[PDB]
């Protein structure tokens, strides 16, 4: 097999092996062990030939694979491996290297095959192979289609061994106008026939020998035989007759119009209706030669024809072979006044590329099923509560949401993320940008998936991660600031409903936590609130996204939540001691993404983002907002205050039994406090400062975050050498954010004790072990073991403080190289 | 040179060029079409 890369000289007989391997393998009276064999046949030639050559193989298999049969799990496997290897090829604009990029008519395949297997698989009734083989190919497909590919033969037919059937043509009756048009196109075609036979220099001979270069039958009209006149009728006698068929209205209006001397057909050109008119009727006249080939087929009994497949599978060339003359034939009645009207049901689309984008109809499929897994989930919950059922009719619903969808779209989200967050002014992606209303429909998917898991953790049961992860994903591929600034009220509504319940179950939570709805709530928040809104809230800080979410109602969402987090610190049940880790970074996450500088009310005047600047004080009271900001909740302190009280305690010397709740929340709430508000405060880069620049709404200042490193640095050196400290890690993870501003002073005032310190006790530890080897074999072990205590301890502070002096050093060591520095040195020494 | 003693002079880098007593002489991609022989390997063209 890998000897066929690069055999594009011999196409055709690459291409006959392929088709005649895989006919093999869809072979009867086959035993399994030599099915396996042609199996992996298959398997290793498409491993290894060029994409561009698999085109016909993918032709044959969009056929047969949407059947999902038996002998469709090896074309699913091949087609997995076929994408997840070439994915590039079609996705990429400019393709992959050396193997050229994709065409329209593959990527319409692509497309086509995507949807034959998610329409038959929406419909299978479960079964666990099927599924777990088709998933995966689903995903590969969908990652390899371009996210905005725009179908150029879209239509809304979706009409259907292979059928030959054409309509009832000769059956129907027709038009004696329509009989005379029949005429004219015979006059037309004729003189067209020989306008060719002169090009290829045929004259009027004997006999039609091309040998010969001549003509029997080359007459004017008139002389041309009644006969032969008839025959050459008859073709556009059944071309008009199947026209009739099919309800095709045709008006005649104006009046039609040897040496040929055929009317010119080219003056106009068919419209849109027009051309797909004479595409279908190039589809039908294929049918009837289909039939025909059928006929064939029969008498032989087998074969298949290269052609035997339906007109958007054909290729252009193969398509434009009958193009030419169904459109010759339409051409020809429109200029003889046969004005013919279809009556399509694809113009509902009209123009709406948007609308025509692949991500448009999988997003719009995702929403139609949500709306279906809202009425089975209501359905489920209601039997639960009351009335067992078992028999569960929605049962093919369910296992298809939680087995296809989920993991589809948890791919496909993952992979085409960037697409969804770029906009016109910047793309951050390879090459595209989601339009404005695929942002609202991932906006309204993601509303929908958190709203029908609220308080149905237990409903989902194991595929609730699955429903989790999905809704991780969807929120770091939400773009809230687009929706948010111009998107439909539903749209913005869904958003501002889904913070507002996010917010209520969060003071539930935490009122019940201080002391079934109980445990309900507990392992719902626990498990998919919490791990989500962190996620939202970090993807909208990190984009820039606050100023424009976090607004009015969202705004007081986002209070509400987050000083009932605060409130959450005088109690000390072990529940609150086992999750302040997670309401900590959901605070911090929060703190970072508020546009509105709450622990500086008495400067909230000069926010421009504040509820209280832009809902004006006649409104404010139509809501609960209380008269003053400071009321918005009182629990937390301002920033003087908290400052002055970290200080204080790590001063003092307190240890992480007598400061848990500072520790693990409101240090990890400074830590992304301060940053944010020091570029938006003074002693930030003025760019636009000269346009006026109001005073900022902010007092932070780089002495803000040099005091908090300090004193940081200074709790974890009095906590240094304890036994079971877990929380060092984390706060030196939600620290390091800070350590960009430190002042050069920092160094020499706490960096060079601490490292001091640990290098003494790291001496210590290693004078026990050099005496353990003196020691004998049995009280060794022991030892062994106590100084193994010791250097894991030790190993747990240096774990804990060397990543925030590796940032200290970054961002000094420039300044240390230019100007030599003792205390640098010193700190190299250590 | 302005970051060299930064970063690459402790990790033991030499400027290019140090010690030339001369400017280093440099080439440029000149775009005035010139006519040259047919290429004995050319991909695409070949002369008989």
């Amino acid at each position: 097999a890998p000897l066929f890369a690069g055999t594009e000289h011999r196409a055709i007989m690459v291409d006959s092996m392929l088709h005649t391997v895989y006919r093999l393998s869809r072979g009867r009276s086959l035993t399994k062990a030599q099915r396996d064999v042609i199996e992996d046949c298959l398997m290793a030639l498409c491993r290894y030939i060029r994409p561009s050559m698999l085109q016909h193989l993918l032709r044959r298999l969009v056929f047969d694979v949407p059947i999902l049969n038996e002998f469709a799990k090896m074309p699913l496997k091949l087609l997995t491996n076929h994408y997840e290897r070439c994915w590039k090829y079609y996705c990429l604009p400019t393709g992959w290297a050396n193997f050229g990029v994709t065409s329209e008519e593959e990527l319409h395949l692509t497309r086509k095959l995507f949807w034959g297997i998610f329409d038959s698989l929406a419909h299978k009734k479960y079964d666990q192979e099927l599924y777990r083989i088709a998933m995966p190919c689903l995903c590969a497909i969908a990652g390899a289609l371009p996210p905005d590919y725009v179908d150029a033969s879209y239509s809304s037919k979706t009409e259907k061994n292979f059928d030959p059937r054409p309509v009832e043509t000769l059956n129907v009756i027709i038009p004696e106008k329509l009989d005379s048009f029949i005429n004219k196109f015979a006059e037309y075609t004729h003189e067209k026939w020989a306008f060719d036979k002169i090009q290829n220099n045929w004259s009027y001979g004997e006999n039609i020998d091309e040998e010969l270069k001549t003509h029997p039958m080359l007459r004017p009209y008139k002389t041309f035989s009644e006969k032969d006149k008839e025959i050459y009728r008859w073709p556009i006698k059944e071309s008009l007759k199947a026209m009739i068929a099919w309800e095709w209205t045709v008006e005649k209006a104006r009046e039609g119009e040897y040496n040929p001397q055929p009317p010119d057909l080219s003056v106009v050109t068919l419209s849109r209706e027009l051309q797909a008119m004479a595409e279908q009727l190039a589809e039908n006249y294929h049918n009837t030669w289909g039939r025909k080939k059928k006929q064939e087929l029969e008498a032989k009994g087998g074969g298949s024809h290269p052609l035997l497949v339906p007109y958007d599978t054909l290729t252009a060339k193969e398509k434009a072979r009958d193009r030419e003359k169904a459109q010759e034939l339409l051409k020809f009645l429109q200029m003889n006044g046969y004005a013919v009207t279809r009556g399509l049901k694809d113009m509902e689309l009209d123009t709406s590329s948007i609308e025509k984008r692949f991500a448009f109809g999988f997003l719009q499929q995702l929403l139609r099923w949500m709306d279906i897994s809202q009425e089975f989930i209501a359905h489920l919950e209601a039997v639960v509560s009351s009335g067992r059922v078992e028999k569960s009719p929605h049962e093919q619903e369910i296992k298809f949401f939680a087995k296809i969808l989920l993991p589809l779209i948890n791919q496909y989200f993952t992979n085409h993320c960037l697409y969804f967050l770029s906009t016109p002014a910047k793309v951050l992606g390879s090459g595209g940008h989601a339009s404005n209303k695929e942002k609202e429909m991932i906006t309204s998917l993601f509303c929908k998936l958190a709203a029908l898991v609220r308080h149905r953790v237990s409903l989902f049961g194991t595929d609730a991660p699955a429903v989790v992860n999905c809704l991780h994903i969807l929120a770091r591929s939400l773009d809230a600031r687009t929706v948010m600034k111009s998107g439909p009220e539903i749209v913005k509504a869904g958003l501002r409903s889904f913070f507002e319940s996010a917010s209520e179950d969060i003071e539930k939570m935490v009122e019940n936590l201080r002391l079934k709805g109980v445990g309900q709530n507990l392992t719902y928040t626990t498990v998919a609130l919490l791990p989500v809104l962190t996620t939202l809230f970090q993807h909208i800080a990190q984009h820039q996204f606050g100023d424009d979410v976090i607004l009015d109602d969202v705004q007081v969402s986002c209070y509400r939540t987050l000083c009932s987090i605060y409130s959450l610190g005088t109690t000390r049940n072990p529940y609150v001691e086992k999750l302040r880790p997670a309401l900590g970074e959901c605070l911090a996450r929060l703190a970072a993404a508020m546009p509105v500088a709450f622990l500086e009310p008495e400067l909230n005047e000069y926010n421009a983002c504040s509820v209280y600047t832009t809902k004006s004080p006649r409104e404010r009271a139509i809501l609960g907002l209380p008269n003053s900001v400071e009321e918005m909740c009182p629990d937390i302190p301002v920033l003087e205050r908290l400052m002055a009280e970290i200080g204080g305690l790590a001063e003092s010397g307190a240890r992480y039994t007598e400061m848990p709740h500072v520790i693990e929340i409101t240090l990890p709430m400074l830590c992304s406090y301060l940053p944010r508000w020091w570029e938006r405060g003074p002693e930030a880069p003025p760019p636009a400062l000269p346009a006026g620049a109001p005073p900022p709404c902010t007092a932070v200042t780089s002495d803000h975050l040099n005091s908090l490193l300090g004193n940081i640095l200074r709790i974890i050196v009095n906590n240094l050498g304890i036994d079971e400290a877990s929380w060092m890690k984390r706060l030196a993870v939600f620290a390091q954010p800070i350590v960009s501003r430190a002042r050069p002073e920092l160094l020499r005032s706490h960096f060079i004790p601490t490292i001091g310190r640990l290098r003494k006790r790291a001496g210590k530890v290693v004078a026990e072990e050099e005496q353990l080897r003196l020691e004998a074999k049995a009280e060794a072990e022991e030892g062994e073991l106590l100084v193994r205590d010791e250097f894991s301890v030790l190993c747990r502070d240096l774990y804990a403080l060397y990543p925030l002096l590796i940032r200290y050093v970054d961002n000094n060591r420039a300044h240390w190289l230019t100007e030599p520095n003792p205390n640098a040195e010193e700190l190299f020494r250590m | 040179l302005r970051f060299f003693a930064i970063c690459g002079l402790q990790e033991g880098f030499e400027p290019f060029a140090i010690n030339m007593q001369r400017p280093v002489t440099t080439w440029f991609s000149k775009s005035l079409p010139q006519f040259e022989p047919v290429p004995l390997e050319h991909p695409h063209y070949e002369v008989a």
